[PDB]
């Protein structure tokens, strides 16, 4: 499906472009000999039968009973959303005048606004520092070390007074633990209460999958059994998936005779909905 | 809106003759349905 | 009854609210709801009972214009799930027009007819009613001939309410059943399977009878067919020549029409049954 634009094209310059009856022929030749192989593939489909008698019955968006799993279907086109960053913070450690965060998993940032309440004159950020990386670590005070395990994002410098600021990241990161720091003028450090005022993040991010990177030895041994545990867990859904199929051609079998029984959501026929909950509750799943 | 292939008039003359022609097909469609009913 | 009354004849109840101080009494009753009307005793109460038959007789109409009404809607649902076109969106999953078919006739068409039903029954009553005052009063008149004990029944409002309509759907339904019942019991003596072969019942069974009913008509209908050519080497070949030729032509176009390849089970479900018995 990703070849809309091109088609679009090759149709519109075919047809502008005046050309030889041979070029014409070959061209023609070529469309439906593809629309042939096409068709001859949909009808001998090992799963044509199941698919073809279910788009009358129920409605459903994929086809979740394919062998191998496809990467163009498998990857649609998620679009950014703003999260807000405690709905997906998981642990969090503060410190004299920085913070650091933990997210559920890792996270395609663009942008981050912050916003300022109940600022006092005593006091306030002239300078934001932005630090992420990618490194998946369960106590925060063991990624809590400055230096070698960080990466700069972006510096930000306010006017005085400021309370809303748009820290834009000209290239999307992936990130999956945060660090903020307060470079130009805190904070408590066993609570993280801040007197002067009070600060929150917004993020404009969506869902990635990603790993942590390899940069030696160890950490590529680690990725070879990380990789060799999720082929297992793979191969056991897929089998599991797999099953699903005599029972789904036992309903269809029975669907298909279409006997009338006796007894409005409820007064559907009882295969119809057994099909329907098959189909699109499990194997979807 | 912006695929090409998408967007791929008459005169009043032709207009004419076209309602002309429309006339004489409905007629002879008449006289067609008309023709079996004849008595036998 | 509609009314009824309760009297202490041999020994209390409180005149304005009914509080007994001796006892408390409480009543129990083995009823179920019964379609009656008032009876009729002179002339007001004849014309009493036809304004009320008369107002039953409008509502009546009303509401069986509301029912037939519905027929349209359904056809052109119908019409549209046989399309069977895909549609994007688990009870909810299924598709929406199967859903609007379920909601248009298990929903609205049944509340109609039960409605039509209960003002038919409250028709019927009156009209019996009226019709044995009317026969009453003229005996009486006639008062101031012998009949036998079948013609009093044929007479009176004893033989009036146990006829079915001439164009009804279940009742025909009935009768095929009870036709496949009679012929499987008729099938089991050879010379009643001759004649009954000979007259041609192979060929209807398989037309008609096969893919029509509840399921357990179907495979009664199944066995009686399986059971008529029991030791007929003809009639097991007409019937091999009758699945042979039908499985051959939806399989000459099962390539552009899947349907006619998934709507033989039938066929092939007889062909199994008349294997598996030896
Ligand atoms: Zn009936």
């Amino acid at each position: 499906r990703k070849a809309a634009q091109f088609v679009d094209l090759l149709g519109y310059f075919s047809l502008k472009t005046p050309q030889t009856e041979k070029k014409l022929k070959e061209y023609s030749q070529k469309a439906v000999e593809i629309l042939r192989t096409q068709n001859h593939i949909l009808t001998n489909h090992p799963n044509s039968n199941i698919y073809n008698t279910l788009s009358g019955l129920v409605e459903f968006d994929g086809y979740y009973l394919e062998s191998d799993p496809c990467l163009v279907c498998n990857n649609p086109e998620v679009p950014f959303c703003y999260i807000k960053l405690s709905s997906i913070k998981v642990d969090t450690r503060y410190t004299t005048t920085q913070q650091v965060v933990k997210l559920i998993g890792s996270h395609t940032i663009s942008k981050v606004t912050v916003k300022i309440g109940d600022l006092k004159r005593t006091k306030m950020v002239r300078t934001i520092n932005l630090y992420y990386n990618n490194r998946t670590v369960q106590a925060i005070v063991e990624l809590k070390n400055k230096p070698a395990r960080w990466h700069k994002a972006k510096k930000v410098q306010l006017t005085p007074g400021q309370t809303e600021v748009k820290i834009d990241l000209p290239l999307p990161i992936v990130a999956s633990n945060l660090m903020i720091e307060f470079a130009d003028f805190f904070l408590c450090n066993a609570c993280g209460f801040c007197k002067y005022a009070r600060f929150d993040f917004m993020l404009y991010a969506k869902p990635c999958c990603a790993v942590d990177p390899i940069e030696n030895e160890e950490d590529r041994k680690k990725a070879v059994s990380n990789i060799n545990t999720l082929l297992d867990k793979a191969d056991r859904v897929y089998h599991q998936l797999m099953g699903h199929r005599p029972q789904l051609e036992n309903l269809l079998c029975k669907v298909n005779e279409a006997a009338p029984e006796k007894p409005t959501s409820a007064s559907v026929n009882r295969y119809i909905l057994q099909l329907a909950q098959e189909y699109c509750g499990d194997c979807k799943n | 809106s912006q695929f090409l292939l998408t967007r791929l008039k008459m005169s009043e003359t032709e207009r004419q003759s076209m309602e002309s022609e429309r006339a004489d097909r409905s007629l002879f469609v008449q006289e067609l349905l008309l023709s079996t009913l004849v008595r036998e | 009854a509609s009314n009824l009354m309760i009297e202490f004849a041999d020994f209390f109840l409180c005149n304005a609210c009914g509080f007994c101080k001796y006892a408390r009494f409480d009543f129990m009753l083995y009823a179920k709801p019964c379609c009656a009307v008032d009876p009729i005793e002179n002339e007001e109460d004849r014309k009493k009972a036809v304004s009320n038959i008369n107002t039953l007789l409008d509502k009546a109409d009303r509401v069986y214009h509301q029912l037939m009404g519905h027929r349209p809607q359904l056809e052109n649902l119908l019409c549209k799930v046989n399309e069977a076109a895909p549609e994007k969106p688990t009870s909810a999953s299924v598709n929406r027009y199967i859903l609007q078919l379920a909601q248009e006739y298990c929903g609205d068409c049944k509340n109609s007819f039960d409605e039509l039903s209960k003002i038919i029954q409250k028709v019927f009553a009156s009209r019996k009613e009226l019709l044995e005052y009317d026969l009453q009063q003229r005996e009486a008149a006639t008062k101031s001939p012998t009949f036998t004990a079948s013609q009093y029944r044929a007479l009176s409002v004893l033989g009036c309410g146990h006829t079915s309509s001439t164009k009804c759907y279940g009742c025909a339904s009935a009768v095929t059943e009870h036709c496949i019942t009679l012929l499987r019991a008729l099938a089991t003596n050879p010379a009643l399977r001759h004649i009954l072969v000979s007259q041609g019942l192979i060929r209807e069974l398989f037309d008609y009878n096969l893919r029509r009913g509840a399921a357990a008509m179907r495979e009664e209908v199944r066995q009686l067919m399986c059971l008529l050519t029991r030791d007929n080497p003809e009639a097991t070949q007409q019937m091999n020549d009758l699945i042979i030729g039908k499985v051959s032509t939806a399989l000459k176009g099962h390539w552009a029409n899947p349907d006619l390849a998934s709507s033989l089970q039938y066929e092939m479900l007889l062909l199994t049954d008349s294997i598996s018995k030896e």
